[PDB]
């Protein structure tokens, strides 16, 4: 944008969609980390299976 | 016994009758379970039965709903890929996978999904998982001014039911990933704070269904 009013009006868009995304993105991370728990518990019983 | 189901079946006025048995559950059940060749033909032959001789579309609707919901299609599907000494098998599961896609057609209109979106019916009705609905369709959920995704949007405040909120948010995933420019309309709504909420709730059917929906309304600008 061209102006500090607009620039600020932008980025409180980004501040907010970084938020967003980051809060997300941590339990994004988490729910990989109890999918990869799952399956490295079932790998072993799996595979003998 | 199965056989003996088999023979009631058969008559057009006890297809009526007989629903209130749960009749479709039990032998889906058993169908999947057992491996016996007997056994999958006289159900595949009751379900046939069923479907063809049931005195309404509607009675044929319920039987064949309720098998899709009782995962018969997916068992059909492998039942197809096994073999038999019998192709009357072969030809019940062919019979028996066209009137399912015949449901899942049906289930697939719109109308439906608006009407059990407006009666609040959010089950996992099977509706809900066709892609083909979804992939060809999503569009139509801003008519009446975007009147569907304000049921959604307003089912993710109101609703208690983990059911409703996780298939809410379900169609709100599906919405966004068929049709992005949706994102700016989920976000007008300010549903993207109801399903950044339910990422939280108590069941991990919503929090599961709330992450891929707000995964998707945050994938890309």
């Amino acid at each position: 944008p061209e102006t500090p009013q607009e620039r600020k009006e932008m980025a409180s868009g980004v501040n907010t969609r970084i938020d967003d995304l980051q809060m997300v993105l941590n339990q994004t991370e988490d729910h990989r980390q109890r999918v990869l728990q799952a399956a490295a518990k079932n790998i072993r019983v799996w595979f003998i299976k | 016994m199965i056989f003996s189901i088999w023979l009631l079946a058969f008559s057009p006025q006890m297809c009526e009758h007989l629903r209130r048995y749960n009749i479709i559950p039990v032998l889906s059940d058993i169908l999947q379970e057992s491996v016996k060749e007997k056994v999958t033909r006289i159900i595949l032959a009751a379900f046939r039965n069923f479907l063809e001789k049931s005195t309404e579309r509607e009675t044929r609707q319920e039987y064949a709903l309720a098998m899709i919901q009782c995962k018969v299609l997916k068992q059909l599907e492998n039942l197809e890929q096994q073999k038999y000494d019998d192709e009357d098998i072969s030809e019940d599961i062919k019979f028996l996978l066209e009137k399912l896609g015949e449901s899942v057609q049906d289930l697939s209109s719109f109308d439906e999904y608006s009407s059990e979106l407006k009666s609040g019916r959010l089950e996992w009705s099977p509706v809900h998982k066709s892609e083909k609905f979804w992939r060809e369709n999503a569009v139509r959920l801003n008519e009446k001014n975007y009147e569907l995704l304000k049921i959604l949007t307003k089912l993710l405040e109101v609703s208690d039911d983990p059911q409703v909120l996780a298939v809410a948010a379900h169609d709100v995933g599906e919405y966004v990933r068929h049709y992005p420019r949706g994102k700016r309309v989920i976000e007008q709504l300010g549903g993207k704070q109801l399903v950044m909420n339910h990422m939280h709730h108590e069941d991990q059917q919503v929090r599961y269904n709330a992450l891929l929906a707000v995964q998707k309304l945050m994938v890309h600008n």
